[PDB]
Parts: structure tokens; C-alpha cells; sequence
């Protein structure tokens, strides 16, 4: 390509489709555009697994006491009731209320 | 405006009031010479920083296989009809896509921004 | 009252709220099981419908107490599922749209 | 839409291009742009699924 | 401008009454809502070199429950205060036997003012304001739910319900802004109240630590 | 600051086997250039540029101090692996350093403290072509830059 | 937060031992128009010269006044400076500056000047509020950054007004100033809504965020589970970092 | 550029890169240059001529081989720095002949396209119909195949 081209064709905008398949340039495009792809799968993963090791850790002692109060190993109280409401999440439904709106 | 070197030891001169007479001087540190001020400016900084780029483009330029040309746009010495144009070609030169044009052909060199 | 105090939690009028359990499906299929035809008058009294949601508000305890504090907790525990639980057996929605017996 | 883009840089040679409030030259030339390109290949992608 | 400060002057003294209303002392209602234009035909207008010199917009004021215990607010004139200008405030303080003070400072305060703002606890006590703190009231922010000072019967009844030892309760530090909107002290509990989308209200308890 | 902002963007130097950052002045005099003249004439190509001279111009003062040779070989030797227990041992020490581990490339005897001069200067040139932004910045990824 | 140097086109030191020397074409008018009824000069006026200019772009874009400036940079640095300026009409909008005339009755003065200079480009804080970079305005679409107001019929109508966004944050003197929402207006950094609102909006604005980030990609995680991590974080008493 | 290319003073193996806009010239004889051969293009039209690829299909018992055709100035090696200075076309019968004019200049054209692709990419049919991670995870199996 020529120096100062800012056109479609330069910068990387894919024309072709695989079915009639790629020329030589937007092919190389093409390579750049998923190498960014592959390293994103390989680095994020780290990190998603140490956060996710960090918030177990964090959490690891909280719990439901008999009295429905969740209370962490300590029995410092965090939370009333749990969720607020005091329920399990798993047998919820989504819902309108209708009487607003 | 610009820098001024001493006569003697070839040191940086630098600017000094002159008490008795009011009019500005130039004095090296490293030896006695002086000598008075003719521009009466000293410090000068354009914040805007806004520079033809005219100066700064080389002629040579118009010699690259790699850059385009047109030849629409004719020089205004010689009329020649090949111009190769490119952009600012620099860092921090604000916002200008304007195309700069330099014209090929021997020697000429001519420079017009439309 | 219970649609001023909607009014108050719910600016910007999101109706899709998450709740226990779904009211529609258990009507429209009590229809279904008793076989209900919606093209006759139904037998309902409509005191039946208001004293049936009263008695059954009680039987729903989040918070076990006596206590006046644990009134108002039971209240503020319970105080959306009441909301939608009498909005969706209303007595006129009763002899309106479900028809059941 | 690369007739479109050829006239949209032929603006912008001219300085004709007015940066939108918030954007570099730059900014509003590369947001041009990518309107132009996504509008293609979003019109011919529902073509194809047409 | 005078504009300004005069306009910066009815933001502090209107958010100071909404402290004093909240905190149970005795608000004529139109002591907190006032019109600017009444506040500055009270005042008169400019303060440089005009009527409010930042002194006389001193609060005084009575608690519902006793008329004794009243309270007060000064406005200091200097952009920076000392020991020795406290001093003078507490003086006035033994003066008017009134036990409760605020200051409202410009700027800041020297660390040894601080430190004898912390020294006597008992015979009267002072808190420190910076002027943009009060510039604007908090507690009627959308996130800042509303914060109920609870009486020790209620902590007591509240620890025997669901059988808490102090220690247990979630905290609130007293360098809390909301805290200081209230005057909290070390030891007692606030009840909030927030709305949830889940139940639709919800009570914290937070012991102050 | 009440110095940094009287005088602007100082170019100092990291050389090898010295503790900390040298001015650049300090090193062109330690290769036997005295007068500004010769110093900012290797290192600005034409004089008539304003904006280079400009940039060059707190370097000088920062490095006033110093206007001979030996004075700033003892500048640099103090600063050397051990501090030299007596002096000329710093000058002698700091002058084989300038000589050896200076820059090996252009030459490593005598004589050749001249060049070194030349593509130093163009160090610092260079680095004021990146400040007036009339060059890019090197990607350190460019497969030109790799062998 | 507009610095003097946005505004400033360039700067020159000048060396005018004379009020009415003028070595500039342009500056002898209104030089000799506040020279007329000269004042507070009466100690002596300082020989260097100061002269900035103001491109009028950027001056009228923020409706600045160079009087305004004048007073500023008078009230920044007190009565050791003296700002002279052009009327409007001129088309090269002009500021001139001279060292404090009570000097004359170390550091030099160039010298001295220079550093006035270097000071003033960078810190005079002309308007707004340091550390806030630009302010975005626009009319949002998404119903969350709509004001929604319950009408006379009792429904839900939704409008458009004008919001900013800023890029950097001072949350305590944007609340504080005049015709700015104290009730809806919030920042995503949690400290700096920690040290002003407290611990409870660290809560609820902590909540929205962590919705905000897990409901971005289109996915759905309950409620339950982001209101348990806001607590276990708040439930300290202040903000408890994981780590 | 000529010497190089009749390999007399400098070995085909040097590069020469001269950078218009900073006025410099540099050669690089360094080892470990990464580079490439490419076609040469006079004018529009190739060097490469009909003759050329008559000793090459005979180039059996002709003792006519590669370094013939690199000692004729046809083919020249060129690195990545110097790469920044060159034109190149993807196919001479596409990009060298006469259409809506886009560029004269063109200096080189390369061999052919597919030879960017490693000796692992090599063995992918029609690579340019498939998704460029495929083509990444088969230049990882095709290592793994037995045989
Ligand atoms: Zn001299
Ligand atoms: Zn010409």
C-alpha cells in the first residue's frame, strides 16, 4: 500500500467472504485480527481464575445460621436475613407486579 | 529570538539589563565581553505552537517510490504536472490531515498546501 | 397504598421483578385442573377472595416472634410478595380474567 | 460504501471535515469511517439472510 | 462575589438547620425552609465589608425534650483557627453553660486544635465542620439511605430479640460523614432503612466503632 | 519547584560503571570540548533553528559549573565503581571509562574521543527529534530492530 | 479545569525600559490609553515585559472576560504583579504583565519572570475544578440516565436532559456548586464516595457497579450474590479490600 | 544498489536503506538480519524475462541454478527496515499492467503470495477459506500427526 492511505483496502476492511475466500492482504488482516483473539483466551484466564480464588477465599466462612441470620465463622452477623428477603435463589421466577405501571 | 555565542571563548551569552543606560544587554559569564542587544526579545514561546510545515518538509521527499501522486495539481514555477502529496508525516501537529504537496521534476522542489 | 409504596422502590418503572412463586402458572392451572369454563358465572364469593389472601398472609412467616420487632420484620421481609400477591388475586381480577371456582 | 469512504477522506483532505464537539480530527474521521463500513456489512449481512 | 459567598452563607446556615431538625431540637418551620431573598433582607446582603461579617449567623438553638441542653453553631472569621480561638468559643461555652457546640471552618484546622478538640470530652464538646461538608445535605442523596439514631431501650430489645452481643452487630466508624451529620458517639447503634428490590425494605443495624 | 520550572527538560546521562546519572554537558567537556560553541555545534546541525536551541538550553546552565576538562573527569570519578582515594587516580579512572567502556562501537583508542563526540551528540539530536515530536517514538516491536 | 495555557496562543518576554517605549507596533494605543491616567505606578514600573496572547477561539468558547482574567491572576499572585489588556475589538487579543511596581520601591528578573511564566501556564486554574480532564454533555437514550417523572395520570414518562460526564473526578465541589443535582448525581470510584457520602453509598453504588460490569455482556448473575459480596466488603465498617 | 546487484563490492547479503525525511543512509552488513528474496521491477515491467525461465526449466544438467538467477540482478534479497522503503506488487500480471491508476512506482513484486506461510501453514488447503485460529490450531496438530 501507499504511504498516507486511510482507504478501506489499507487499513484492513475484509471485502471477500470465506466462501469465495481471502486475497493475500486481507488474509495477513485476517491473522492479525484473531491473534488478538487468541492471546485474549490465553491471558484472561489468569486472572479470571486468581479473582475467583480471591473472592472464595474472601468468602469462604459465611454461611445460614439456624436463626436464618448469615453470620460469617465469627458469628459477626452480616446480613439479617438472607438476600434480604430470606429465600433461596434457585426456586425464584421472574414476575410483573402490575399494580405498578 | 535566537541563541548568540561570545566572541572571545565562543560560551553562551545571556541576556542582563543595563541599569544606568535602560537598554538590554548580552554578557558571557566566562569573560568580560558584552555586547548590546539589537532585538529587544528575548523569550519567545508560541503555545499554540503553530508552524508551517512548509520548512520542514525536504525537497528529496519527491524522490520516494512509496508515497502517491497526482497530477492534478500543478506546480506554480515550472507547471509541471506530476505532485507527490503526503500528510503531516509528524508527531503532535494537532489535528491536520491537510495534504502537503511537493513537486517532482528536477530541482524544483516548489512546496504548495491547498 | 401497596402501588405508592411500588412507586417508591421502582423508579423508572421496571416491572420484571424476581419473586418466590409464580402466581400465573398456579391460577391458569388450577383452570385447567378443575376445568373451568370462563363463559359462565363463577360461583366465587368475593369476600372468599379478601379473606382468603388475609388468611393466608399469616401463614407466610419469614421471621419468627411475638415481638413487635419482629412484626416489622416480617413486614419489610414479606412486603413485596404481599404486594403482588394481592395484586394478582384481586377480587375484581378474580371475576374478571380467571374465573375460578 | 467505498465510494463513500473515498469521499469522506477527499473531505477530509481539504480540512472540509468539521471535528465533532469531544473528538479529534482523528476521532470523528475514524467514527465516520466506521459508520460507513458497519452500515455495509450490516446491509449486506441481512441481505444474505434475506 | 459577594453573590457568591452570600449565596455559599444560605447553603451552609439552611443545611445547618436541617442538622439541628434532624437531630430532635426545636425547628420553627421556617427556620428550615427560607427563601434566599428573605435571608438576605435578614442579613443584608454583602458580607465583605456588609452586614453578615460571619458573625451573628451563630445558631442557638433548643432540644425537644429539654430546653437545658440547646446547642450552638459558630462561624469562625479566619480561614485557619488555634487553640487559642477555641479557647475564646469555649469560653463562651462556660459562659452560656450550654454544653453542645459546632464550628464551621473555612479551610482547616491546626492538628493541636484538633487534639484539643478531643481533649475535654465531658465538659463540652466540639465538632469540626469544613464549609464545603455543609455546602451540601447528604442524607438526601439518592444512595445515603434514611439513618434512624436508635434510644438504648431499642438496642437493648434489639440485642435481646435476636440475641446479639454488641460486638456481632455490623459497624459504622464514627469518622463516618454520616455519622458526624448525626453526631454519633462510640458505643451507640443506628437503625437504617433501604428499600431492596428483592423483599422491598430492608433494616441494617450498624454499631458505632 | 521553584528550579525545575525555571528551567525546563535537563538531559542527563546513564553510563556504564557509574553510580547515577551524569549531565550530558559534563560528558562532551570530558572529551576535551570547552566552549558551548563546539558542544551545541555537534549537537545542533544548524543554528538557525530556533526551537532545538531552545530545548538545548538548561542543560548548559544545570552544568555551568564545570568549565574545564579535568574538573569534570573529577566530576564523573567520584561517581565511578569505588570513589578513587586519591584524585588523578578519578581522572585517569573516569578518562579509560570515556575511553573503553564509552560507546566501544566507534572506537576504543585515543584519537577516537573525537567520533565519540559526533554519534553522542546524535544521541542527544536524536532524543530532541522525539521532544519536538518531528519523530516518532521507536516501537520496540519493529522486526527491524531485531536480530 | 481550563489552565491559562489553553487559552494562551504564545508568550514573549520583552525588554521595555519605557511605558510609552513600546517597542511592539500595536501595543502603544491602549499602552497610552491606561498611561493617560496612569495608577497604581506610582512606586516605578518594572523595565520587563510580560506580553501573552489569548486566542478567540478558546476565549469565547468558555465565555471568559479579560477582565476576569486580569482579576484572577491580580488574586492568584496578589499586588506583585500588574495585568494591563486589550478591549474585544482588537483583533489580536493581547494580555501584557509587569513585575510587582513595589519591588522597585536575588532571583533577577528574567529569571524571576520566566518562573512566573512557567507557573502561571500550569497552575493559574482559571475555571472549574482541578483534576476533572474534559466534561461530556450529551441527551442519553438508555432509560437509566433519563429522568423519569410520574405524571397526572400516574404514569411513567420518560425525558431527555442534558448530562455531563466527566473524565477524572472531584465528587465533593461538583456537588457543592449551583445548578447541579445533590440527589442523582454519582461517581463509579468508590473511595471518593466513601470519604463524602460514608459507607452506605460505598454500598449501594458499589452494588450497581458490580451489576453494571456483570450485566454489561448481556449476562444475568441474581441478586442475592453481588448484595452478599457488598456486605462482606462493607460489613467492617469501612472499605475491606480483598487482599 | 548496482554493485550489490552484480555482487562485486558488496555481498548480495548486505542491506542498504536510505531514509528520506531524516537524511541519513545506512548499510547494514550485521548477521542476523531476517530477509527475503523479491522479484525486481524496472519501469513497469519485470526483469524476470522469457529466457530466464527457459535455463530454468532446463536447469537439469545445465549447472544453471538459483545463484545464476541472483547473479543476473532478477531477484534480490531484502530485509524488514529496509522494507519501508520498497513498493511491492502481489502479482506482476495484476498490479504491474494498466488500470485506474493507483501506483507507478512499484519496485518489486513478490515470487508468490503463499510462500508468507510456514512450513506447518504450508500444508493447509486453501488456508484463505478458513478462520485464522484454525489455521493456528492446525499448525499445531499437523506437528502431532503420525506417519
Ligand atoms: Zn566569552
Ligand atoms: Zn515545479
Amino acid at each position: 500500500f501507499i504511504k498516507d492511505d486511510y482507504g478501506p483496502e489499507s487499513r484492513g476492511f475484509v471485502e471477500n467472504s470465506y466462501l469465495a475466500g481471502l486475497t493475500p492482504t486481507e488474509f495477513f488482516f485476517h491473522a492479525m485480527g484473531g491473534r488478538e483473539g487468541l492471546i485474549d483466551t490465553a491471558v484472561k484466564t489468569a486472572e479470571t481464575g486468581y479473582i475467583q480464588r480471591r473472592l472464595i477465599k474472601s468468602m469462604e466462612s459465611v454461611m445460614v445460621k439456624y436463626d436464618a441470620t448469615v453470620r460469617n465463622s465469627i458469628n459477626q452477623v452480616v446480613q439479617l436475613r438472607y438476600g434480604e428477603d430470606g429465600l433461596a435463589g434457585e426456586s425464584v421466577e421472574f414476575q410483573n407486579l402490575a399494580t405498578l405501571k | 529570538v535566537g541563541i548568540r555565542f561570545c566572541q572571545e571563548c565562543n560560551n553562551m551569552l545571556y541576556p542582563k539589563e543595563d541599569k544606568e543606560n535602560r537598554i538590554l544587554l548580552y554578557a558571557c559569564r566566562n569573560c568580560d565581553y558584552q555586547q548590546e542587544a539589537d532585538n529587544s526579545c528575548i523569550y519567545v514561546n508560541k503555545i499554540t505552537h503553530e508552524v508551517d510545515e512548509l520548512t520542514q518538509i525536504i525537497a528529496d521527499v519527491s524522490q520516494d517510490p512509496t508515497l502517491p501522486r497526482t497530477e492534478d495539481h500543478p506546480c506554480q514555477k515550472c507547471g509541471h504536472k506530476e505532485a507527490v502529496f503526503f500528510q503531516s508525516h509528524s508527531a503532535r501537529a494537532e489535528d491536520a490531515m491537510r495534504l502537503y504537496y511537493v513537486c517532482t521534476a528536477p530541482h524544483c522542489g516548489h512546496r504548495w498546501t491547498e | 397504598e401497596d402501588r405508592e409504596v411500588l412507586r417508591v422502590i421502582f423508579p423508572t418503572g421496571d416491572s420484571k421483578v424476581v419473586l418466590p412463586c409464580n402466581l400465573l402458572r398456579m391460577i391458569w392451572n388450577a383452570q385447567k385442573i378443575f376445568h373451568i369454563n370462563p363463559r359462565l358465572p363463577s360461583d366465587l364469593h368475593p369476600i372468599k377472595v379478601v379473606e382468603g389472601v388475609k388468611e393466608l398472609s399469616k401463614k407466610l412467616v419469614i421471621v419468627n416472634g411475638d415481638d413487635p420487632l419482629s412484626r416489622q420484620a416480617q413486614e419489610n421481609a414479606t412486603l413485596l410478595f404481599n404486594i403482588h400477591l394481592r395484586s394478582t388475586l384481586c377480587s375484581r381480577r378474580m371475576a374478571e380474567e380467571f374465573r375460578l371456582s | 460504501a467505498k465510494q463513500d469512504v473515498i469521499e469522506v477522506i477527499e473531505k477530509a483532505h481539504n480540512n472540509e471535515l468539521e471535528p465533532t464537539p469531544g473528538n479529534t480530527l482523528r476521532q470523528t474521521f475514524e467514527n465516520q469511517v466506521n459508520r460507513i463500513l458497519n452500515d455495509a456489512r450490516d446491509k449486506t449481512g441481512s441481505s444474505a439472510q434475506k | 462575589d459577594d453573590e457568591e459567598e452570600t449565596y455559599r452563607l444560605w447553603k451552609i446556615r439552611k443545611t445547618i438547620m436541617q442538622l439541628c431538625h434532624d437531630r430532635g431540637y426545636l425547628v420553627t418551620q421556617d427556620g428550615l425552609d427560607q427563601t434566599l431573598e428573605e435571608f438576605k433582607a435578614q442579613f443584608g446582603g454583602k458580607p465583605s465589608e456588609g452586614r453578615p461579617r460571619r458573625t451573628d449567623l451563630t445558631v442557638l438553638v433548643a432540644h425537644n425534650d429539654d430546653p437545658t441542653d440547646q446547642m450552638f453553631v459558630f462561624f469562625p472569621e479566619e480561614p485557619k483557627v488555634g487553640i487559642k480561638t477555641i479557647k475564646v468559643y469555649c469560653q463562651r461555652m462556660q459562659e452560656e453553660n450550654i454544653t453542645r457546640a459546632l464550628i464551621v471552618v473555612q479551610q482547616g484546622m491546626t492538628p493541636s486544635a484538633k487534639q484539643s478538640l478531643v481533649d475535654m470530652a465531658p465538659k463540652y464538646i466540639l465538632e469540626q465542620f469544613l464549609q464545603q461538608e455543609l455546602l451540601i445535605n447528604i442524607t438526601e442523596h439518592e444512595l445515603v439511605p434514611e439513618h434512624v439514631v436508635m434510644t438504648k431501650e431499642e438496642v437493648t430489645e434489639l440485642l435481646a430479640r435476636y440475641k446479639l452481643r454488641e460486638n456481632q452487630l455490623p459497624r459504622i466508624q464514627a469518622g463516618d460523614p454520616v455519622a458526624r451529620y448525626f453526631g454519633i458517639k462510640r458505643g451507640q447503634v443506628v437503625k437504617i432503612i433501604r428499600p431492596s428490590e428483592t423483599a422491598g425494605r430492608y433494616i441494617t443495624y450498624r454499631l458505632v466503632q | 519547584g521553584a528550579k525545575k520550572s525555571a528551567i525546563g527538560q535537563r538531559i542527563v546521562a546513564t553510563l556504564p560503571y557509574i553510580k547515577q546519572e551524569v549531565p550530558i554537558i559534563i560528558v562532551f567537556r570530558a572529551l576535551g570540548f570547552v566552549s558551548d560553541r563546539d558542544i551545541l555545534e555537534h549537537i545542533i546541525y544548524d543554528f538557525e533553528d530556533p526551537e532545538m536551541m531552545e530545548m538545548v538550553k538548561p542543560s548548559l546552565d544545570e552544568a555551568f559549573v564545570i568549565q574545564e576538562q579535568n574538573v569534570a573527569l573529577n566530576f564523573i570519578g567520584s561517581r565511578g565503581a569505588k570513589p578513587g582515594v586519591t584524585k588523578e587516580k578519578r581522572i585517569k579512572y573516569a578518562k579509560e571509562v570515556l575511553q573503553k567502556e564509552m560507546l566501544p562501537h566507534v572506537g576504543v583508542s585515543d584519537f577516537c574521543e573525537t567520533k565519540k563526540a559526533y554519534f553522542l551528540g546524535y544521541m542527544v539530536h536524536r532524543l530532541l527529534l522525539a521532544a519536538l515530536g518531528r519523530r516518532e517514538l521507536d516501537d520496540r516491536d519493529h522486526y527491524g530492530n531485531k536480530r | 479545569h481550563t489552565t491559562l495555557r489553553k487559552v494562551t496562543a504564545n508568550t514573549a518576554i520583552y525588554y521595555d525600559p519605557n511605558p510609552q517605549s513600546t517597542v511592539v507596533a500595536e501595543d502603544q494605543e491602549w499602552v497610552n490609553v491606561y498611561y493617560e491616567m496612569p495608577d497604581f505606578d506610582v512606586a516605578r514600573i518594572s523595565p520587563w515585559l510580560l506580553r501573552v496572547e489569548l486566542d478567540r477561539k478558546h476565549m469565547t468558547d468558555r465565555k471568559l472576560t479579560m477582565e476576569q482574567i486580569a482579576e484572577k491572576i491580580n488574586a492568584g499572585f496578589g499586588d506583585d504583579l500588574n495585568c494591563i489588556f486589550n478591549d474585544d475589538n482588537a483583533e489580536k487579543l493581547v494580555l501584557r504583565i509587569r513585575i510587582m511596581n513595589s519591588d522597585e520601591n536575588k532571583m533577577d528578573d528574567d529569571v524571576f519572570l520566566r518562573c512566573i511564566e512557567s507557573n502561571m501556564l500550569t497552575d493559574m486554574t482559571l475555571q472549574g475544578i482541578e483534576q476533572i480532564s474534559k466534561v461530556y454533555m450529551h441527551l442519553p437514550q438508555t432509560d437509566n440516565k433519563k429522568k423519569i417523572i410520574i405524571t397526572e395520570d400516574g404514569e411513567f414518562k420518560a425525558l431527555q436532559e442534558w448530562i455531563l460526564e466527566t473524565d477524572g473526578v472531584s465528587l465533593m465541589r461538583v456537588l457543592s456548586e449551583k445548578d447541579v443535582d445533590p440527589v442523582r448525581t454519582t461517581s463509579n470510584d468508590i473511595v471518593e464516595i466513601f470519604t463524602v457520602l460514608g459507607i452506605e453509598a460505598v454500598r449501594k453504588a458499589l452494588e450497581r457497579e458490580l451489576y453494571h460490569v456483570i450485566s454489561f455482556d448481556g449476562s444475568y448473575v441474581n441478586y442475592r450474590h453481588l448484595a452478599l459480596l457488598c456486605d462482606t466488603m462493607t460489613c467492617r465498617g469501612h472499605l475491606m479490600a480483598i487482599t | 544498489r548496482k554493485l550489490r546487484r552484480q555482487m562485486d563490492i558488496i555481498v548480495s547479503e548486505v542491506s542498504m536503506i536510505r531514509d528520506i525525511r531524516e537524511r541519513e543512509i545506512r548499510i547494514y552488513t550485521d548477521a542476523g538480519r531476517i530477509c527475503r528474496p523479491l522479484l525486481i521491477v524496472e519501469k513497469q515491467k519485470l526483469l524476470l524475462k522469457k529466457r530466464h525461465i527457459d535455463q530454468l526449466k532446463e536447469r537439469e544438467y545445465n549447472n544453471y541454478s538459483w545463484q545464476d538467477l541472483v547473479a543476473s540482478g532478477v531477484v534480490e534479497y531484502i530485509d524488514t527496515l529496509e522494507e519501508e522503503t520498497v513498493m511491492l506488487a502481489m502479482t506482476p500480471d495484476d498490479l504491474q499492467e494498466k488500470e485506474v491508476a493507483y501506483c507507478s512506482t512499484y519496485t518489486h513484486c513478490e515470487i508468490h503470495p503463499s510462500m508468507i506461510l510456514g512450513v506447518c501453514a504450508s500444508i493447509i488447503p486453501f488456508p484463505d477459506h478458513n478462520q485464522s485460529p484454525r489455521n493456528t490450531y492446525q499448525s499445531a496438530m499437523g506437528k502431532q500427526a503420525m506417519g
